DNA sequence: CAGCGGCTCTAGTCTGTCCAGC
DNA sequence: TTTTTTCAGACTAGAGCCGCTG
RNA sequence: GCUG
């Protein structure tokens, strides 16, 4: 709980990344996408309504690790 | 050639979660990014991250509240101690807060000697109702000018991650 | 006008003497060669000549610049004991790694002598993940990603 | 001259009280605190104000730690120091069970001196200084901060803050003339207090090796 | 002119020694992403855009 | 016991090695002039 | 009267000198 | 058998050197 | 050799 509350714009990259990649591949879609024929432009959606089904785990550098939901950190 | 020799050496300095800039080896180059952890894209101040003034200039056009108190001097220290120390604000770094302090003393400052040259308000009551629009800061400005300058300041804290290194070196060459 | 005050600037090198001749104050006395301050004034002062000589000679030629990035750069070539100048030599003795400095000038010299000691190195920074073909740790690779799927330990059968 | 050597006399042991004030040795303000006309009221011209044996000081003690830890300033009249002089200089440390000597140079010292002061033993240490480097106390010089030798138990929390091993911290030499001055040795962290350009601090941390 | 400075190749022919395309427009070309293109795209923090341009679209 | 003194991994490699008795002849992949130096060593051998 | 320590010195030598495009 | 065709640069050995260092 |  030490690491920072706000997704880095890294993360955000990552995540709307690895989201895209899995809709492309045929994931569920929770977002009802309307008229939407883009994989990216569909993860992005996905992450307005906060309902992406991925968690961050952010490693700090001796090893010990915290873990993040996409929804708890705050999108900028 | 030189921002080759720059970009070989400085490329594996990255920021890090713990806010210490490291090398690949683990080896700590600094232990908060430039002391303050603020990065250099975000400031907006030549250095300094939020540039206060303009900020409660925004607030005072953005809202201005017509039937608010309009409470000045003693009142708007108080609101601002009570504000500051509110859960949130501990996170801000105690410097950051100490330097809104100053601000918000100046304001005071300003608006007690304005009052004082022309006409004091005894209870809020003066004719002249213009007169209260000389230094108009009311309380919902000062809790949206508290609230943009936390903001302000967690956003320009340097992401970790940031490629701290690589962007020096380029940011050195150009 | 109010004080008119004399300074003398000397062209040369030796810092310790010119800062101890009767009446120059050493106190305020400094100079332009990093290798000469850190050799007299310790590594805490070569670090703020590099600051310093950098964020002077940015300001002469207009170029504005953040300390922040010169508090890096700085604080980097100042954090292995010595001031460590980033030529060809210095690199050798800021990283660890062979293919970095394989990449980097003496090609030849730098991978036969990695190859007469044992040298293992692990594969990081990004001048060997580039190489190697390896995602990178610095940036987006930092963080690892989980899937949030329907899933738990759940209890086996009675056996 | 007469006049600029005594002024060389007064600043470097005025130095050397500063050096032993920071180090811990216990000076009085009145040593700590002289003016070169009290300083020509001990001795003034420069042969009344002998180099060699006037101004040697074991006055220092390590009021912190043991009343009997104590430490020599010795100041050699020749200009560059043989073996033999050393040897005048352990004889004497040795028969008063001091442990620790400044000898204060005043131009050089000669190569097999040098290497006498590494392995004469390791219960018997000796810094060299040469003069002209205690003509200006660079502990007072605007470029360097504020140094302050950590004690074990908050280096150990330290390393628990960040959770570091000795090995990651940043590196400051023993040859480092702020090192020799506070006469630091390999394994002893220095906390660092770098001023900001605002009224604020830094705090940095660095490992002697 | 224009017409005979345009160049674009996908998927096009690989050089034996190396595996990686051609580097002239007449050979059918590919663009060079040099280690100044590949320093910037590391301070942008793109780990995954290096991947790709530099080994799955040149000789993975 | 006195290779790890030359500073040498015994592991990676040991003294005798550094002289040349035999020489990899390249895959033929990495070469589609140096195999006409390799006929050269030929013939001179 | 003899020796090896560091010096100190001149030259010696290998090492670079923007990205690519035709 | 007979010209040069950039400009530094901070490493690596030698050559000593003189003087204390025995 | 020229363009960038």
């Amino acid at each position: 709980r030490i690491t920072t509350p706000y997704m880095t714009k890294y993360e955000r990259a990552r995540v709307l990344g690895t989201r895209a990649l899995q809709i492309a591949m045929c994931a569920p879609v929770m977002v009802e996408l309307e008229g939407e024929t883009d994989p990216l432009l569909i993860a992005m959606k996905e992450l307005k309504a906060r309902k992406i089904p991925i968690i961050i785990r952010r490693y700090l550098p001796d090893g010990s690790y915290e873990d993040w939901g996409v929804d708890e950190l705050i999108i900028t | 050639y030189m921002q080759r020799r720059l970009v070989k050496s400085l490329e594996d300095l990255c920021s890090q979660y713990d806010l210490t800039v490291r090398s690949s080896t683990g080896d700590i180059i600094q232990f908060i990014y430039g002391g303050d952890g603020l990065d250099p894209a975000a400031m907006e101040g030549k250095d300094e991250p939020l540039e206060f003034k303009r900020v409660l200039d925004n607030i005072k056009a953005v809202f201005p509240c017509p039937s608010e108190p309009a409470l000045s001097k003693n009142e708007l220290i108080l609101t601002t101690e009570s504000i500051m120390k509110k859960s949130e604000f501990l996170c801000c770094q105690d410097s950051f807060l100490q330097e809104i302090k100053k601000f918000i003393k100046g304001v005071s400052e300003k608006i007690k000697k304005t009052r004082d040259k022309y006409g004091i308000n005894d209870n809020g009551t003066t004719e002249p109702r213009v007169l209260y629009q000389l230094d108009r800061i009311t309380p919902t400005q000062v809790e949206k000018f508290l609230e943009t300058c936390r903001d302000k300041y967690m956003r320009a804290q340097m992401e970790p991650g940031s490629a701290v290194g690589a962007l020096c070196a380029q940011s050195i060459g150009e | 006008s109010g004080k008119e005050k004399y300074k003398l600037l000397v062209e040369g090198d030796n810092l310790r003497a010119v800062m101890a001749t009767h009446g120059v104050k050493g106190t305020r006395t400094t100079s332009n060669n990093t290798y000469e301050v850190e050799k007299t004034l310790g590594i805490e002062a070569a670090r703020t000549t590099i600051i310093n000589e950098i964020q002077y000679t940015m300001v002469n030629h207009g170029m504005s610049i953040d300390r922040r990035h010169v508090m890096l750069l700085s604080d980097l070539m100042t954090y292995k004991g010595e001031v460590l100048g980033i030529t060809r030599f210095g690199l050798a003795k800021m990283k660890e790694s062979v293919l970095m400095l394989a990449s980097f000038e003496k090609t030849a010299d730098h991978l036969f002598d990695a190859a007469y000691f044992g040298q293992k190195d692990s594969v990081c920074g990004v001048s060997e993940c580039i190489i190697m073909g390896i995602p990178m740790n610095i940036g987006t690779g930092l963080f690892k990603l989980l899937h949030k799927a329907d899933r738990d330990p759940n209890p086996p059968k009675r056996p | 001259d007469d006049e600029e050597e005594t002024y060389r006399l007064w600043k470097i042991r005025k130095t050397i009280m500063q050096l032993c004030h920071d180090r811990g040795y216990l000076v009085t303000q009145d040593e700590l605190d002289q003016t070169l006309e009290e300083f020509k009221a001990q001795s003034g011209d420069k042969p009344s104000e002998g180099r060699p044996r006037r101004t040697d000081l074991t006055v220092l003690v390590a009021h912190n730690d043991d009343p009997t830890d104590q430490m020599f300033v010795f100041f050699p009249e020749e200009p560059k120091v043989g073996i033999k002089t050393i040897k005048v200089y352990c004889q004497r440390m040795q028969e008063e069970n001091i442990t620790r000597a400044l000898i204060v140079v005043q131009q050089g010292m000669t190569p097999s001196a040098k290497q006498s002061l590494v392995d004469m033993a390791p219960k018997y240490i000796l810094e060299q200084f040469l003069q002209q480097e205690l003509l200006i106390n660079i502990t007072e010089h605007e470029l360097v901060p504020e140094h302050v030798v950590m004690t074990k138990e908050e280096v150990t929390e330290l390393l628990a803050r960040y959770k570091l091993r000795e090995n990651q911290l940043p590196r400051i030499q023993a040859g480092d003339p702020v090192a020799r001055y506070f006469g630091i040795k390999r394994g002893q962290v220095v906390k660092i207090i770098r001023p900001s350009e605002t009224a604020g601090r830094y705090i940095t941390y660095r490992l002697v090796q | 002119m224009v017409l005979d400075k345009m160049h674009a190749r996908a998927r096009g022919p690989r050089a034996v020694l190396t595996r990686q395309p051609t580097e002239g427009r007449s050979r059918d070309g590919g663009l060079r992403l040099g280690e100044m293109e590949r320093d910037c795209l590391i301070g942008y923090g793109a780990s995954m855009l290096l991947l790709e341009r530099l080994m799955i679209s040149s000789d993975a | 016991e006195d290779v790890p003194l030359l500073l040498m991994n015994p592991e990676a490699g040991k003294p005798s090695d550094l002289i040349l008795t035999r020489l990899l002849v390249p895959p033929l992949c990495i070469r589609p002039d140096l195999t006409m130096k390799l006929t050269e060593i030929i013939f001179l051998n």
